C-alpha cells in the first residue's frame, strides 16, 4: 500500500456541487466502459445518494486516434481545495548535468492512479455518469486515487515518489536519480552491465509499490527530445528553431530567439522588443523596421551554424565572460574548457534612465552569479572587458556598496570605461557660472540661463518644459558657453543628482547633450547651494529667470 | 512536557517565503545538520499538505557550519501577539555597564516542545542544485532558534536557571534577546571574563550548552556630533558649503543662523576667491559651533514606533549611520572604521554592529535602509553574517547628496 497525504478543503468552503451537462449516448456508453474498468482495478467506487457533492464529467468518444479518454473538470473542486507546497517550477538545465556513462529515462504509467487519495477527501471528488435517457437516474462514482485534473495530484504524487525512492537511493548512492513530472531520469558511471542491472532492481522495486516502468522499451535513444532540448550522451543543444509577421508572430519569434540564446551566442531581440510596445492586439500588425529586419537577418545567419553545449565537470572552474554588444545590451558565455561552452545568455538594461556602462556591467555580473548558483551550485570566475583601474576608481567613489568576485581583464573591445570625471575641488581661474531655471506649471513655457563672475549673462526662453527640465537646461547652457575649465553653481538638487551619478547615456535627449558637453570639457566642477538663501549669484540668477 | 499553545494573529496565514538559492557547500552543510536534528526529534519530515515555508541558510561564525533560519515573516505574524502576552523587560542598566558579553543560548530552546497546531508554520526547505531533486522539507517539533516566540516561552525556565547565579552576583545585569544572553558587568575585564566562564559552567550544569559581537563596551559609546570645518582662509566655495551644511543642520538643531555668513557671499563671485570673514559672521559661525557642541535634547524613544537605521558609505572603509524613529530626531549617530576589503563585507559588519547596539540600548532592532543593490546584498550578505538574528532591511538606490556625516 501507499500512505495517504491528509488533505483538507479551504476553511470557509465546501465540496463542489455541479450538475453534469447532457452528453451524447455514444460517449455515455464509453464513459460506462471506462468507469466499470476503473471500478475493477480499485481506482473509483460507486457512490450512494448520501453523497451530495458532484463535479462535471466530460469525455472524448473512442476512436483510432487518442480520443478514448475520460475527462473531469475539477476547477470548482480545485477552488475549494487547500493550497499545497508547490512542486518546483524551475526545470533542470542541461548545462548543469554531469556526463554519466549511461542515462535511462523511466516514465511512470498511470502515475496519479497508483497513489491513493485521502478517504476523508474522496467524497468531494464524486462524479455522476450521464444517463442515456433523461428519465434514468445517473450512476455515480468517487475516486479512491489521485484524480488527473485535481489541484493536489502533482504534489502528492511527487512526495509519494520521493518516499518510495529513499531506500533505493540509500542502498545505491552511486546512482543519480532525477525526478520530473511522471518521469525518473537515472544515470550512473557503472559498467553498462551493472547499470542495466540496477535499473531492473529499481524497476522491480517500484513495481512492489504499484508503479510501472518502461522496462521492455526504455526510449534508450541517447538523443532525448526533452523540454525543448536535445540531450546527447556527449553534449546538449536546443531543438531546431524555425526562423511576413503579425504582432503575435513577433512575440513567438522573440520567445524562440530567447530560447535560442541559451546556447546560440549573439542572438539579439532588443529592436523587436521595442516594436512590441503597447499594441496589445495580436491581430493588429506591426510595421517592419529595417533595423529590426536586419536584426532577424543576423539571427538567421547565427542559427545556420549548429551549436552544442557541453555538460558540467565538477572538477574544473566555471568561467563567465561578458561582452558589451550594442548599447544597453550585454552577452555572456559560460565555459570550463577554452572553446567548449556550457551555455550562453544575454542581459539587458533595467528600465531606469541615466545608467552607466559600469553599473550595467556590475549588474550583469550579478545576474550571471545568481544563475550559476542555481545551475551549478558555485559562482564562476569572470572575464570582463573593464580595466582594473577603471573598476577600482568607480568602486572607491561610488556611493553604494558594490562588489564583483575574482575577475581578470580581457582586452576585447568595446572596453567598458568612464566617459568623464567631475572635479572634487573648484578650479582656479575658471569662470564660475551661477545657473538657475524656472517654469510655470500652468503654462508649460519657461526660461533658463546663467550669470558669471566675469559679468557674462544669458537667458533663453523655453517652451513645454517643466521646472526640472529648466534647471537641467540652465546647466546645459553654461557648458555650451564655457571654456575647457568651468565651475558651475546650481541650487537644483535634482540636476546635481543626475550629473553626480555620472551616467553614460540616457533616454532624455537633454541629458545626452549634457554628457557630450562634459566629455568635451577638460575640467568641470559642480557645486550645490541652498536655494532662496541670498547666496552668491544664486539669488541674481533666480531673479533673472523667474521674473 | 506541557506545550504552551501558540496562535497566529487573527486574519493572518502562515509564512510563504521562497527559499533563496544556496551554494553546494551550504546545501551539504544543511543536510548534515538536519539529518542529525531529525535523528534527535527536533525536526521531522513533512508532506505536501503543508504549504508554508521559511528561508534557511548556513553561516559559519567556528569552522563547523551552523544553520540559520530567517523567521522574520513568522515573527511579524506571531511575535507581536506573543510579545504582549509574554513580554521580556529590557533593563536600562545594560547600556550603562562597562562590559557586555553576548552568549548563544540557542540550544536551550531545543528541550521545550512546540504546540503541535503551530509546528506546520515552521516549515523550511533545503533547496536542490539545478532542480535535480525536490526540496527536502522539515518542520520543527521543538522551539525554533530564530523564532521570537521561543525566548518568550522559555523565559520562565530561563529565570529559574539564572537565579542562583544572580543571587551570587547581584551586580551583573543579564538580558535575553532572542537566542542570545547579554551579560553586563562593571568588573575588571579579566574578572568579567572569569565570571562569564562561571555563568557558562552554571548553564552547563543545568543543561544549557553554549558554544566554545562579544566583549562589547557600551560605556565607551558616544554620539558623532556635527562639526563645522575650521580654516584660516575661506574660499567662496568654502562658505557656500558651510552655509549648506549649516542650512542642513537647521532641521536637527533649532537656532542655526546663516544670515551673516550668507552676506559674505553676496554678489556673483568666483569660487576660488578667498573671502575675509566679517566680525558679525565670525560671531554667527562661533554661535552655531557652540549650538552644535552641546548634545541634542528632546528626543525620547517611543516603544510603539519602529526604529530605523540609515547608513552612508564614506571612503577609506568608513561608514556613518543614524538611528531614528522620526525623520530629523536621531536617537543615536555613529561612525565605523573598517580595518580594500569587500564593501559588502564592510556593510554587513556595520549592520551587525548597529543592531547589537540597538539591542543593548533599546531591546529593539532597527529597520535598515541599505545603500546597495538588492540582488548583490541578497547574494552575498550570508557570506559574512555571524549573528543569530536577522534585521529588517530595505534598499535605497538614491544617493544622499549631503554626505555630511
Ligand atoms: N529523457 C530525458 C532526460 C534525461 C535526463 C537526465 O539524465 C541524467 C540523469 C541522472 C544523471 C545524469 C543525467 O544526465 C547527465 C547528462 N547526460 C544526458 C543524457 C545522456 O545520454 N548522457 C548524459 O551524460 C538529467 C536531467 C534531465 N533529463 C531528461
Ligand atoms: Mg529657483
Amino acid at each position: 500500500p501507499i500512505e495517504t497525504v491528509p488533505v483538507k478543503l479551504k476553511p470557509g468552503m465546501d465540496g463542489p456541487k455541479v450538475k453534469q451537462w447532457p452528453l451524447t449516448e455514444e460517449k455515455i456508453k464509453a464513459l460506462v466502459e471506462i468507469c466499470t474498468e476503473m471500478e475493477k482495478e480499485g481506482k473509483i467506487s460507486k457512490i450512494g445518494p448520501e453523497n451530495p457533492y458532484n463535479t462535471p464529467v466530460f469525455a472524448i468518444k473512442k476512436k483510432d486516434s487518442t480520443k478514448w479518454r475520460k475527462l473531469v473538470d475539477f476547477r470548482e473542486l480545485n477552488k475549494r481545495t487547500q493550497d499545497f507546497w508547490e512542486v518546483q517550477l524551475g526545470i533542470p538545465h542541461p548545462a548543469g548535468l554531469k556526463k554519466k556513462k549511461s542515462a535511462t529515462v523511466l516514465d511512470v504509467g498511470d502515475a496519479y492512479f497508483s497513489v491513493p487519495l485521502d478517504e476523508d477527501f474522496r467524497k468531494y471528488t464524486a462524479f455522476t455518469i450521464p444517463s442515456i435517457n433523461n428519465e434514468t437516474p445517473g450512476i455515480r462514482y468517487q475516486y479512491n486515487v489521485l484524480p488527473q485534473g485535481w489541484k493536489g495530484s502533482p504534489a502528492i504524487f511527487q512526495s509519494s515518489m520521493t518516499k518510495i525512492l529513499e531506500p533505493f537511493a540509500a542502498q545505491n548512492p552511486d546512482i543519480v536519480i532525477c525526478q520530473y513530472m511522471d518521469d525518473l531520469y537515472v544515470g550512473s558511471d557503472l559498467e553498462i552491465g551493472q547499470h542495466r542491472t540496477k535499473i531492473e532492481e529499481l524497476r522491480q522495486h517500484l513495481l512492489r509499490w504499484g508503479l510501472t516502468t518502461p522496462d521492455k522499451k526504455h526510449q534508450k535513444e541517447p538523443p532525448f527530445l526533452w523540454m525543448g532540448y536535445e540531450l546527447h550522451p556527449d553534449k546538449w543543444t536546443v531543438q531546431p528553431i524555425v526562423l511576413s509577421w503579425t504582432v503575435n508572430d513577433i512575440q513567438k519569434l522573440v520567445g524562440k530567439l530567447n530560447w535560442a540564446s541559451q546556447i546560440y551566442p549573439g542572438i539579439k531581440v532588443r529592436q523587436l522588443s521595442k516594436l512590441l510596445r503597447g499594441t496589445k492586439a495580436l491581430t493588429e500588425v506591426i510595421p517592419l523596421t529595417e533595423e529590426a529586419e536586419l536584426e532577424l537577418a543576423e539571427n538567421r545567419e547565427i542559427l545556420k551554424e549548429p551549436v552544442h553545449g557541453v555538460y558540467y565537470d565538477p572538477s574544473k572552474d566555471l568561467i563567465a565572460e561578458i561582452q558589451k554588444q550594442g548599447q544597453g545590451q550585454w552577452t555572456y558565455q559560460i565555459y570550463q574548457e577554452p572553446f567548449k561552452n556550457l551555455k550562453t545568455g544575454k542581459y539587458a538594461r533595467m528600465r531606469g534612465a541615466h545608467t552607466n556602462d559600469v553599473k550595467q556591467l556590475t549588474e550583469a555580473v550579478q545576474k550571471i552569479t545568481t544563475e550559476s548558483i542555481v545551475i551549478w551550485g558555485k559562482t564562476p570566475k569572470f572575464k570582463l572587458p573593464i580595466q582594473k583601474e577603471t573598476w577600482e576608481t568607480w568602486w572607491t567613489e561610488y556611493w553604494q556598496a558594490t562588489w564583483i568576485p575574482e575577475w581578470e581583464f580581457v582586452n576585447t573591445p568595446p572596453l567598458v570605461k568612464l566617459w568623464y570625471q567631475l572635479e572634487k575641488e573648484p578650479i582656479v581661474g575658471a569662470e564660475t557660472f551661477y545657473v538657475d531655471g524656472a517654469a510655470n506649471r500652468e503654462t508649460k513655457l519657461g526660461k533658463a540661463g546663467y550669470v558669471t563672475n566675469k559679468g557674462r549673462q544669458k537667458v533663453v526662453p523655453l517652451t513645454n518644459t517643466t521646472n526640472q527640465k529648466t534647471e537641467l537646461q540652465a546647466i546645459y547652457l553654461a557648458l555650451q558657453d564655457s571654456g575647457l575649465e568651468v565651475n558651475i553653481v546650481t541650487d537644483s538638487q535634482y540636476a546635481l543628482g543626475i550629473i553626480q551619478a555620472q551616467p553614460d547615456k540616457s533616454e532624455s535627449e537633454l541629458v545626452n547633450q549634457i554628457i557630450e558637453q562634459l566629455i568635451k570639457k577638460e575640467k568641470v566642477y559642480l557645486a550645490w547651494v541652498p536655494a532662496h538663501k541670498g547666496i552668491g549669484g544664486n539669488e541674481q540668477v533666480d531673479k533673472l529667470v523667474s521674473a | 512536557i506541557e506545550t504552551v499553545p501558540v496562535k497566529l494573529k487573527p486574519g493572518m496565514d502562515g509564512p510563504k517565503v521562497k527559499q533563496w538559492p544556496l551554494t553546494e557547500e551550504k546545501i551539504k552543510a544543511l543536510v548534515e545538520i538536519c539529518t542529525e536534528m531529525e535523528k534527535e526529534g527536533k525536526i521531522s519530515k513533512i508532506g505536501p499538505e503543508n504549504p508554508y515555508n521559511t528561508p534557511v541558510f548556513a553561516i559559519k561564525k567556528s569552522t563547523k557550519w551552523r544553520k540559520l533560519v530567517d523567521f522574520r515573516e513568522l515573527n511579524k505574524r506571531t511575535q507581536d501577539f506573543w510579545e504582549v502576552q509574554l513580554g521580556i523587560p529590557h533593563p536600562a542598566g545594560l547600556k550603562k555597564k562597562k562590559s557586555v558579553t553576548v552568549l548563544d543560548v540557542g540550544d536551550a530552546y531545543f528541550s521545550v516542545p512546540l504546540d503541535e497546531d503551530f509546528r506546520k508554520y515552521t516549515a523550511f526547505t533545503i533547496p536542490s542544485i539545478n532542480n535535480e531533486t525536490p526540496g527536502i522539507r522539515y518542520q520543527y517539533n521543538v522551539l525554533p532558534q530564530g523564532w521570537k516566540g521561543s525566548p518568550a516561552i522559555f523565559q520562565s525556565s530561563m529565570t529559574k536557571i539564572l537565579e542562583p547565579f544572580k543571587k551570587q552576583n547581584p551586580d551583573i545585569v543579564i538580558y535575553q534577546y532572542m537566542d542570545d544572553l547579554y551579560v553586563g558587568s562593571d568588573l575588571e575585564i579579566g574578572q568579567h571574563r572569569t565570571k562569564i566562564e562561571e555563568l557558562r559552567q552554571h548553564l552547563l550544569r543545568w543543561g544549557l550548552t553554549t558554544p566554545d559581537g562579544y566583549e562589547l563596551h557600551p560605556d565607551k559609546w558616544t554620539v558623532q556630533p556635527i562639526v563645522l570645518p575650521e580654516k584660516d582662509s575661506w574660499t567662496v566655495n568654502d562658505i557656500q558649503k558651510l552655509v549648506g551644511k549649516l542650512n542642513w543642520a537647521s532641521q536637527i538643531y533649532p537656532g542655526i543662523k546663516v544670515r551673516q555668513l550668507s552676506k559674505l557671499l553676496r554678489g556673483t563671485k568666483a569660487l576660488t576667491e578667498v573671502i575675509p570673514l566679517t566680525e558679525e559672521a565670525e560671531l554667527e559661525l562661533a554661535e552655531n559651533r557652540e549650538i552644535l557642541k552641546e548634545p541634542v535634547h528632546g528626543v525620547y524613544y517611543d516603544p510603539s514606533k519602529d526604529l530605523i537605521a540609515e547608513i552612508q558609505k564614506q571612503g577609506q572603509g568608513q561608514w556613518t549611520y543614524q538611528i531614528y524613529q522620526e525623520p530629523f530626531k536621531n536617537l543615536k549617530t555613529g561612525k565605523y572604521a573598517r580595518m580594500h576589503t569587500n564593501d559588502v563585507k564592510q556593510l554587513t559588519e556595520a549592520v551587525q554592529k548597529i543592531t547589537t547596539e540597538s539591542i543593548v540600548i533599546w531591546g529593539k532592532t532597527p529597520k535598515f535602509k541599505l545603500p546597495i543593490q538588492k540582488e548583490t546584498w541578497e547574494t552575498w550578505w550570508t557570506e559574512y553574517w555571524q549573528a543569530t538574528w536577522i534585521p529588517e532591511w530595505e534598499f535605497v538606490n538614491t544617493p544622499p547628496l549631503v554626505k555630511l556625516w
